[PDB]
């Protein structure tokens, strides 16, 4: 009837889109990146280790500043640190226990969090009273919250298992925009650096770029054979990294709109937590579920080191915005600072 | 004087011990005001740290005083003085006023001049009415039921042995051991405690008596009965079993039958009256006694009477006994039959043939002193009673009901039970309410001044539900003796650390502002006991020591079993973790150890099931 | 169904209707940017253990 016509339609597009993208296929990263030379033996080292939680890291993010920074814990409580001197600025012991996600403002005035409470819970941390206190809880998700990143102080975006993203306003408390689209839970986002785009990966094995803007899915972009665990934008905005339970990371190019190179290795069977770029964009840093973290280099797929401290999986991962210094968060409860 | 002391534990002990009562329905208006702590715990908020409570629980206390007086002229005078006198402010009060049909009830009984006890009962209903509501809820958030749960886990931690009690001499012999007098070192009351050797008891074949006696003495001992042996506790040690029993120090009547000689029928009607309420109170329980004699009552040192020994006693709300059991010369005719099922109506037949001896000197079916027990029996069965000249008609009529052999003929198995021989003309002259309080005057004061072996897991089994301890019994010596003392020692040492701690600083709790569940004081461990401060939350078990936060815990998500298991002698819980390790926990009393294990179980399990649904928390192969 | 296969059609169409550069120039444009923001990355490119302070870097500002 209607439905059998529908169904052979999204085929014949399905169709289309591969064709058009196979088009565009003329030479492959790896061929433009061979003459360019090898990084060579990258041999960074564990210069802090943070200790406090006490249990499992689930999640971390650095602020603008690339010395304060956040974790979230399954002992129920947000640590921000001092990266300098190991100190702990503020120790934030959470409504709900099962906390999955932390987010640093980048005024530094405010951080975001939450987990199956299934709400993103934000903190006003220089109060004019004195002390740090929930300034805002975001409830309208269905499902867990699994990732969050603040646009400003007013504006944040939010990942669920619900399926859907969204932006809120945190003044009103409300979703101005839901994205709707995925078929299986979400699991990370990152924003692009002029804020307008933004992408989203999830357990359907896929990636979507969203615009913040209209509020709608530009582009989907396939490959990984398994959930996607974490996402992040290359410097520049064009291209964003995945990383998967397939024991692969992936690059993908925006106006190409499609994948470039596949970071893999035989020996490496486990999945792929987290991911970020270094400044330049030049390392593509992966945390595993083996307890290491392996270093790319994302122009010619070559693994470049290994950051190899932690007991239990490296569960998260952060640059700092001026490149100095690698933060990993793991299950055996410390944060070690690299470089 | 209590030698040894009470020490009640912290309030922090709420936690675990609200949720224990409240898996039990327990935590209710009606369970708690019946309790006597309750109650008196209850009466101390509203009297004095709740206003528009208070003059609920005055008047009510008022009625009460009401309720006990004896004579009719006293009920006339009180019941104009409480209508007249602070009704004033009910009426006035908006929020309570008592209800028109109330007041037309209660005028209705004064405006006729008819007093009864129960005057004023519908103003106890809704003034129960009114406490019930917001009033009890208020009381639950007060320190006053923090201070029941304190109250309340000393009652459920009791494990008695000899040295909580001071024994003094020998007070009696039996067969399988002896009866001492005693002081209970907690709270300075006096008891007899009954001991029974347990190689004498193998050794004679009598485990059934004793653990009968056990059974007899829980269905007897509620409602504090002033005519029968109580007991309080029942506990037992590797090679004994101990009573706790109502101590009477007077000796059996058989014996001061024997010193005074045979009674008259004044002298006679003292100790029937006091027997008859004792067996009313079996027989409302649905316990048939069977061995009533003059051996089995015993006399206070005031020379009031109990019944004693409930080891031939029989339950029957169920099945009906038949067997041939009690003593010959005070045996039914339906008992002595084989294959005969009898209730009750064995009692006052036994009765009977007491009354008749004390009046004598034998069983009226005991014939020239013989010791032919064929004969008593048969006699019994066939032999008219011929009662004397001597007897009054008033007597004359008690003995022919009560020895009735048909049931159906006979005094006190017509359908109405104790009160059909309570309205016998023989006891036309007494008060028999008179005769419950224990008012009138005893006709005799008492005098003031081998080889046994192999107890194995067999035979302690047989004593596995042994011990118990009976509520209201403790509650009551409790209140009687040393409660007030421990609570204002205890509202001492609270403050003393509430303002120690505002001068540490440490003014802040972890339990709060979260999802904590429950928490308290457990202790965990190579070879020595490490007591620490427990926090469990939906994820985790966390724990501290003294001043400070808590830096060390196990996660739900490790933990693979909840177990039960004894190190030494006390019951530990045992948690199976993930990797083939373990965690042994010792709580401080038996509640504690049951909500724990409970609440770690649901906890565990809950959190196990939420992970698995959860990619980013759960394991992945 | 025939609701949530009439939004993936229109969804589809939107995605095939973008326009797209050669995989050749997207690469080109991707290493250019690496290359010119390589001095700049001091885990590629290491600065002197004196302004790095997780290594020997003598003074801090406040926060
Ligand atoms: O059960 C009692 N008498 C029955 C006979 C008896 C005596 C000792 C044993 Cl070992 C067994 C049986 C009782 C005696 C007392 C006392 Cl002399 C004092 N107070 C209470 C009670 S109850
Ligand atoms: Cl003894
Ligand atoms: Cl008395």
């Amino acid at each position: 009837s209607e439905l059998d016509q529908l169904r052979q339609e999204a085929e014949q597009l399905k169709n289309q889109i591969r064709d058009a993208r196979k088009a565009c296929a003329d030479a492959t990263l790896s061929q433009i990146t061979n003459n360019i030379d090898p990084v060579g033996r990258i041999q960074m080292r564990t210069r802090r280790t943070l200790r406090g939680h006490l249990a499992k890291i689930y999640a971390m993010h650095w602020g603008t500043d690339s010395r304060l920074l956040v974790s979230a814990s399954q002992d129920g409580k947000l640590i921000i640190w001092d990266s300098y001197t190991t100190n702990k600025v503020h120790a934030i012991p959470l409504r709900s226990s099962w906390v999955m996600t932390c987010a640093y403002a980048p005024s530094g005035n405010y951080v975001a969090c939450g987990g199956l409470d299934n709400i993103c819970s934000i903190y006003n941390l220089k109060t004019r009273e004195g002390n740090v206190r929930v300034s805002r809880e975001l409830a309208g998700h269905t499902g867990y919250l699994s990732c969050c990143r603040f646009l400003d102080d007013n504006q944040i975006v939010t990942s669920s298992g619900d399926t859907t993203c969204a932006l809120w306003d945190i003044e009103t408390g409300q979703q101005t925009t839901t994205f709707t689209g995925h078929t299986g839970d979400v699991m990370s986002l990152s924003l692009a650096p002029d804020t307008r785009l933004f992408v989203s990966g999830a357990c359907d094995a896929s990636a979507k770029l969203w615009d913040v803007r209209e509020g709608m899915c530009r582009q989907t972009f396939t490959g990984h054979e398994s959930d996607i665990n974490a996402i992040c934008f290359f410097p520049n905005g064009n291209a964003f990294a995945t990383g998967s339970d397939d024991a692969t990371c992936r690059l993908f190019d925006l106006r190409a709109d499609q994948e470039l190179m596949t970071y893999s290795h035989d020996n490496i069977i486990c999945g792929i937590t987290s991911v970020s770029f270094s400044k330049s964009g030049r390392l593509l840093l992966a945390g595993y579920d083996d307890f290491n973290c392996n270093v790319w280099d994302a122009l010619k797929a070559d693994r470049a080191g290994v950051l190899a401290g932690h007991d239990n999986r490296v569960s998260c991962l952060g640059v700092t915005d001026d490149g100095m210094a690698v933060a990993t968060g793991s299950w055996d409860s410390f944060l070690k600072i690299w470089n | 004087r209590a030698s040894k002391k009470i020490l009640l534990p912290e309030p922090s002990i709420r936690s675990v011990m609200q949720k224990y009562l409240e898996d039990r329905g327990e935590v209710t208006f009606e369970k708690i005001f019946s309790q006597k702590l309750g109650y008196l715990l209850f009466r101390d908020f509203c009297l004095n740290h709740l206003e528009e409570a208070r003059p609920l629980v005055e008047f009510y206390e008022e009625i009460k005083k009401y309720e006990k007086l004896e004579t009719e002229e006293e009920r006339v005078a009180r019941s104009r003085e409480i209508f007249d006198s602070y009704i004033m402010k009910e009426l006035l009060a908006c929020s309570h006023p008592f209800s028109k049909s109330a007041t037309e009830h209660v005028q209705g009984h004064l405006g006729k001049k008819q007093v009864p006890p129960d005057l004023f009962q519908p103003y106890i209903e809704e003034i129960c009415q009114n406490l019930r509501g917001d009033v009890f809820q208020k009381f639950i958030e007060s320190d006053k039921f923090t201070r029941f749960c304190q109250w309340k886990n000393v009652e459920l931690n009791i494990h008695l042995t000899m040295n909580d009690f001071s024994v003094h001499r020998i007070i009696g012999r039996g067969g399988f051991g002896e009866v001492y007098g005693c002081r209970k070192a907690d709270t300075g009351k006096m008891y007899a405690m009954k001991c029974l050797d347990k190689k004498r008891i193998k050794m004679k074949q009598g485990e059934t008596l004793a653990l009968n006696e056990r059974i007899m003495l829980s269905l007897v001992s509620t409602g504090d009965c002033p005519f029968i042996v109580c007991m309080s506790y029942a506990f037992h040690t590797p090679d004994k079993l101990s009573f706790i029993l109502d101590l009477m120090n007077g000796g059996d009547l058989h014996y001061h039958l024997s010193q005074h000689g045979v009674f008259s029928e004044a002298d006679m009607r003292f100790y029937a009256a006091e027997i008859i309420l004792g067996l009313e109170h079996m027989h409302n329980r649905f316990v048939v006694y069977r061995d009533l004699k003059p051996a089995n009552i015993l006399l206070d040192e005031h020379g009031h009477v109990r019944i004693s020994d409930l080891g031939l006693a029989c339950d029957f709300s169920k099945k009906k006994p038949h067997a041939s059991v009690g003593t010959h010369g005070y045996m039914a005719p339906e008992v002595l039959q084989k294959g005969v099922a009898y209730d009750s109506s064995a009692d006052w037949f036994s009765l009977g043939c007491m009354l008749f001896k004390l009046l004598r000197g034998h069983s009226p079916f005991r014939q020239h002193k013989t010791k032919d027990k064929h004969e008593i029996d048969r006699m019994t069965l066939t032999m008219a009673v011929e009662l004397p000249d001597s007897f009054s008609p008033e007597l004359r009529s008690l003995l022919e009901g009560l020895l009735q052999r048909d049931v159906n003929r006979r005094l006190g198995c017509l359908g109405r039970g104790a009160q059909e021989v309570k309205e016998s003309p023989f006891f036309r002259s007494l008060d028999w309410q008179m005769v419950f309080l224990q008012k009138y005057p005893p006709p005799l004061i008492p005098p003031r001044g081998t080889k046994g072996i192999k107890l194995l897991d067999s035979d302690q089994e047989l004593y596995r539900n042994f011990p118990l301890t009976i509520s209201e019994r403790w509650q009551q010596e409790v209140a009687e003796t040393v409660f007030d003392t421990i609570n204002a020692e205890t509202d001492r040492l609270e403050a003393r650390k509430k303002a120690k701690n505002k001068q540490l600083g440490h003014e802040e709790d972890y339990a709060l502002g979260k999802d904590c569940i429950m928490h308290g004081y457990m202790s965990k461990m190579l070879t020595q006991w490490q007591r620490r401060y427990f926090y469990l939350f939906p994820n985790r078990l966390e724990w501290r020591g003294e001043g400070e936060a808590p830096q060390s815990l196990l996660t739900m998500e490790e933990i693979q079993s909840v177990e039960e298991t004894q190190i030494k002698e006390r019951k530990c819980l045992l948690l199976k973790i993930r990797g083939g390790k373990q965690f042994i926990l010792q709580c401080d009393s038996d509640p504690e150890l049951v909500q724990w294990k409970k609440e770690l179980r649901d906890a565990y399990r809950e959190a196990q099931q939420l992970v698995q649904r959860v990619p980013k928390m759960k394991n992945k192969p | 169904s025939i609701a949530q296969a009439r939004k993936l059609v229109e969804q589809l169409k939107m995605e095939a209707n973008i326009d797209r550069i050669k995989v050749s120039k997207a690469a080109a444009d991707l290493m250019a940017y690496c290359e010119a923001h390589a001095k700049e990355d001091p885990l590629l490119t290491p600065v002197p253990a004196s302004e790095n302070p997780f290594r020997e870097k003598k003074f801090f500002s406040a926060i």
